[PDB]
RNA sequence: GCUUUACUGCAGGCUGUCGCUGAGGACUCUCACUCCGGGAGGAGGACACCGAUAGCCGGGCA
RNA sequence: ACUCGUACGGUCACUGAAUCCUGCCCAGUGCAGGUAUCUGAACACCUCGUACAAGAGGACGAAGGACCUGUCAACGGCGGG
RNA sequence: GAAACAUCUCAGUAUCGGGAGGAACAGAAAACGCAACGUGAUGUCGUUAGUAACCGCGAGUGAACGCGAUACAGCCCAAAC
């Protein structure tokens, strides 16, 4: 579907409406320093690693909107639910 | 030829014998080891924790 | 599964091994400590077991008495030499340097005083074609170019009891009493006449190898069968 | 002022540099042709020794022990194993080779006690040490203040039972405090689990 | 029990790297080390073997 | 162990005396050779990060793979229209 | 056992190899860290506590310091000279 890439709506950091603009979220580089990172270096050994074992499951046959709403004033954004959409682009 | 009784005539050989150590009818003649209590292959006595029950 | 034929045989037990105790001798060359000085009679020809090749038993200046690999028309009586300054007859024995090329040759030593490896068997010989100051270059029974240290020594002649496989074994019973002289296990089951927990090719309603037969160099023992690195099959192309 | 003792010391601290290297790369020549336990007159760590209570007197020996280096020598399971328990190549055994090495010489002299062990080097597939054995029945001994506790019976086989320098540190005793909880006062009344 | 391109691992083989290991992206050498030689000595040589590790193959096996 | 052995050897497989013979197929799978280029781990090396370190990235690139070739008395195949 | 099963669990259990004693082992801090102007070798018992910690964060697993007790004990080398 079609979507506004700039839209007046509410701003909860503003409390109050104001023209925000829509991007897809970029996926953040892990730095393999969390905690779950060093489990598996740790426990991982000789035969089986249990759960470091596995493999990546499949894929939903469409996935939910992932979104950043910017405010256009503060700069600060807000996350919302997303809703399936085989594609989304943006109106400019 | 039956694995049975017509096989149990050829047995006339003697292995196991009086042993000289423990007194037991184990030493084995051809082996020249006793199977009760080690004579022959060991200087200290055969003994087996499985020969009794775990916590016993 | 159970280990492969091919497994049980390392072991070294009786049945694999070679009737040893039944052997009559090892045949290596004689050391000599310079000169060559050293030349002995012919005393008798003898059978050897392990062979199924003629031998013959020598007896030297210095009162030894040992049994050499014979090559082709060596007798009783025959003075056979070994050194440096050995005479260029067949029998003799002496480093490939001294040895005039495009002269057969057998019993050859990989190593300066090993006592001989190369061309040992029935009939067979190696042939010496290049001379240097470095290297002494023979043409193993294979086929090969074979460079050598001309300190290499060797005896000239052809191996005796040449054409031996001219004859065919005719009868399993013939097979049976040469096999009996040798470390090796026969007869021969196939592989596909067994059960699947007896080899990687037994199983099945009928019989056939369940994969192709040609087994990668990396194959484990128990898994390593059929054509081992095959460069290639069959007779075609 | 420094003791003559210190400069064999400094110059352990770095086995591969100065003279000390070139005495190495020369020795084990002839130390790989010697046998598992060669009982040497003179200790190759004078300092070490005295260190660790080696005395110029009756009754104290000392021998050269060769191990080689690397994990367990150990077979492949002949069984059913879960696949945790089926490894072979990475494991090690919970002995250090230094251990070892005081084992096998202590058997090699039974009626001697470990004393006290030290490095004296290695090549690329194993490595030496230098245990220092007692005579307990020899009265230069048994009159020694400073060693006559050696003699008592609680101390006959004290390298088969871990009471050596060796033993009581790979046996996780080092520490007083924390990290010591399994180990300390021993690591069989722990459970086996140090 | 058996099979395999089932899941997961484990031997084994191949290959890079570190240690043993030294002198002057291709090269020379000798001193460790290896092999041949009864010995003198010869061949090979910082490679190989061995120890450690990494990638690939791996129903040979669990 | 083979081996007191050395290619007229001995190991690993298939077929199964003699006689007349044994066609076509290398695409898939297997084995093997080659390979400009692509891909390809760790150590060492370079950049960033950290007064150090974790970590991120780069350069180089072995066997292997891609790719090319050989091979069926190698696994096997020899149809519809 | 986890109602399958691979890590986990059974368990450092069964069993195996080596060895001491009348008891073993441990033991006079490169400790503790109720952080202190504090404690003061080591075992063990009670408790701390199923607490902290681990774990397909599932099932399960699981201390310590301290405290109250028992009994109390503190020393010898290497080196300097
Ligand atoms: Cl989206
Ligand atoms: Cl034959
Ligand atoms: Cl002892
Ligand atoms: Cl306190
Ligand atoms: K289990
Ligand atoms: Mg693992
Ligand atoms: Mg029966
Ligand atoms: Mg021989
Ligand atoms: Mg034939
Ligand atoms: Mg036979
Ligand atoms: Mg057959
Ligand atoms: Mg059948
Ligand atoms: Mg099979
Ligand atoms: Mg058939
Ligand atoms: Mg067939
Ligand atoms: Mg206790
Ligand atoms: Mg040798
Ligand atoms: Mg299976
Ligand atoms: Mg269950
Ligand atoms: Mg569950
Ligand atoms: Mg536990
Ligand atoms: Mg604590
Ligand atoms: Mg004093
Ligand atoms: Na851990
Ligand atoms: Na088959
Ligand atoms: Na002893
Ligand atoms: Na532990
Ligand atoms: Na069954
Ligand atoms: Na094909
Ligand atoms: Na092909
Ligand atoms: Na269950
Ligand atoms: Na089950
Ligand atoms: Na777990
Ligand atoms: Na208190």
């Amino acid at each position: 579907m079609q979507m506004p890439r700039r839209f007046n709506t509410y701003c909860p950091h503003c409390n109050e409406h104001q023209e925000h603009e829509v991007e897809k979220v970029r996926s953040g580089r892990q730095t393999g320093m969390k905690w779950i990172d060093r489990q598996r270096e740790r426990n991982s050994g000789i035969g089986n690693d249990g759960k470091f074992s596995k493999v990546p499951g499949g894929d939903k046959p469409t996935k939910k909107t992932d979104l950043k709403y910017r405010c256009g004033e503060c700069g600060k954004a807000h996350l919302r639910e997303g809703w399936r959409a085989g594609r989304l682009e943006f109106q400019e | 030829t039956g694995a049975g009784t017509p096989s149990q005539g050829k047995k006339n050989t003697t292995t196991h014998t009086k042993c000289r150590r423990c007194g037991e009818k184990s030493y084995h003649t051809k082996k020249k080891v006793c199977s009760s209590c080690g004579f022959g292959k060991s200087a200290k006595r055969r003994d087996y924790e499985w020969q009794s029950k775990a916590g016993e | 599964g159970r280990r492969i034929q091919g497994q049980r045989r390392g072991r070294g037990t009786s049945t694999f091994r070679a009737p040893s105790h039944r052997y009559k001798a090892d045949l290596e060359h004689r050391k000599v400590e310079d000169g060559d000085v050293i030349a002995g009679t012919v005393v008798d020809i003898e059978h050897d077991p392990a062979r199924s090749a003629p031998v013959a038993a020598v007896e030297f200046e210095d009162g030894d008495r040992r049994l050499i690999l014979a090559p082709e028309g060596v007798g009783v009586g025959d003075e056979l030499q070994v050194g440096v300054s050995a005479e260029i007859a067949p029998g003799n024995t002496l480093p490939l340097a001294e040895i005039p090329e495009g002269v057969p040759v057998c019993n050859v030593e990989s190593s300066p005083g090993d006592g001989g490896k190369f061309a040992r068997a029935s009939g067979v010989n190696a042939q010496l074609l290049t001379h240097d100051r470095n290297v002494a270059v023979v043409k193993l029974p294979s086929g090969e170019m074979k460079r050598l240290d001309p300190q290499c020594r060797a005896t000239i002649g052809v191996v005796a009891g040449g054409g031996r496989t001219d004859k065919p074994f005719v009868k399993a019973g013939n097979k049976h009493h040469k096999m009996k002289a040798r470390g090796t296990k026969w007869p021969n089951v196939r592989g596909v006449a067994m059960n699947a927990v007896d080899h990687p090719f037994g199983g099945g309603g009928r019989q056939h190898p369940g994969k192709p037969k040609s087994i990668s160099r990396n194959a484990p023992p128990g898994r390593k069968v059929g054509d081992i690195a095959s460069k290639r099959t069959g007779r075609g192309g | 002022a420094r003791s003559a003792y210190s400069y064999i010391r400094d110059a352990w601290k770095n086995p591969g540099d100065g003279q000390l290297a070139e005495l190495q790369w020369q020795r084990q020549q002839e130390w790989r042709n010697e046998g598992a336990v060669e009982r040497i007159e003179r200790p190759t760590r004078l300092d070490k020794a005295r260190s660790q209570g080696y005395k110029a007197k009756q009754g104290v020996i000392v021998a050269r022990v060769s191990v080689r280096k690397g994990s367990a020598r150990k077979r492949r399971h002949k069984a059913g194993r879960r696949s945790k328990r089926q490894g072979v190549t990475r494991i090690t055994r919970r002995k250090d080779i230094q251990r070892v090495a005081e084992e096998r010489a202590s058997r090699t002299f039974p009626n001697l006690r470990v004393l006290n062990s030290y490095s004296v080097g290695q090549d690329g597939r194993q490595k030496w040490h230098e245990v220092i054995l007692i005579d307990p029945n020899h009265p230069a001994i048994q009159n020694d203040d400073d060693l006559s506790w050696i003699c008592a019976d609680d101390q006959a086989d004290r390298v088969f039972r871990g009471l050596t320098g060796a033993g009581r540190r790979n046996r996780g005793l080092s520490g007083k405090g924390k990290g010591s909880e399994k180990t300390r006062p021993s690591l069989r009344s722990n459970g086996g689990k140090g």
